[PDB]
């Protein structure tokens, strides 16, 4: 992937709303491109809920670093779409803009996709209830006398 | 017993003495453990963890 940097994800997302890039004369404005980063920021640090929501790599920024922009976000190659997507529907409203429909399929799609294996790894299922008698066909519970499944 | 040897013996009549040893005990050797309720290892061989302590 040639996307690598938060500031690249930021890039993608001002060209697909229509403020920066090549396709219009537009170019990206430095107090235009660090309220960006802060969006994006929040916005995976919103999504992944301290490890109990969507995990997809991200590296969060530390203070010590002084431009946030610069770094590498960290993400997979099959979360770049996904995020430059949502982030520009997410920064979309600074610009008293509105992003396409198009554009809001494509992160709806996205942060599913994004969602799709963690939820498959999470759809686990509980061991069996402590009040269960392992059965007279378990010979080795029946040899030791586990005759009831732990429980939890 | 001490033992001498002669006819007379004033004053020389000695005593008695009866020496003794003492026999005591130390500490007890434990096999203190423990077993986790939800543990298929630990239900298991919590018989042959007693006979290896035995």
């Amino acid at each position: 992937m040639q996307i690598k940097t938060k500031g690249d994800l930021v890039r993608a997302a001002l060209r697909k709303l229509g403020v920066a890039s090549d396709a219009t004369l537009t170019d990206v404005e430095p107090q235009s491109m660090q309220d960006a980063v802060d969006d994006l920021e929040a916005m995976m640090a919103e999504w992944y809920q301290d490890g109990k929501g969507i995990i997809t790599g991200y590296v969060f920024s530390d203070d010590e670093n002084p431009p946030a922009e610069g770094d590498d976000h960290g993400l997979r190659s099959s979360a770049v779409s996904a995020v430059f997507h949502n982030l520009a529907c997410r920064i979309a409203p600074d610009y008293a803009l509105e992003a396409t429909a198009k554009i809001i399929a494509t992160a709806k799609y996205g942060k599913e996709l994004l969602y799709k294996q963690t939820a498959i790894s999470r759809a686990k299922r509980a061991p069996y209830p402590s009040r269960m008698p392992t059965g007279s066909g378990n010979s080795f519970a029946n040899l030791n006398e586990w005759h009831y499944f732990p429980g939890e | 017993s001490p033992t001498q040897e002669g006819w007379d013996l004033t004053d020389k009549a000695t005593g008695l003495l009866e020496l003794n040893v003492a026999v005591n005990m130390g500490e007890p050797d434990n096999d203190f453990f423990q077993l986790r309720a939800d543990d298929l290892r630990d239900e298991t061989a919590y018989r042959r963890r007693i006979q290896s302590a035995a």
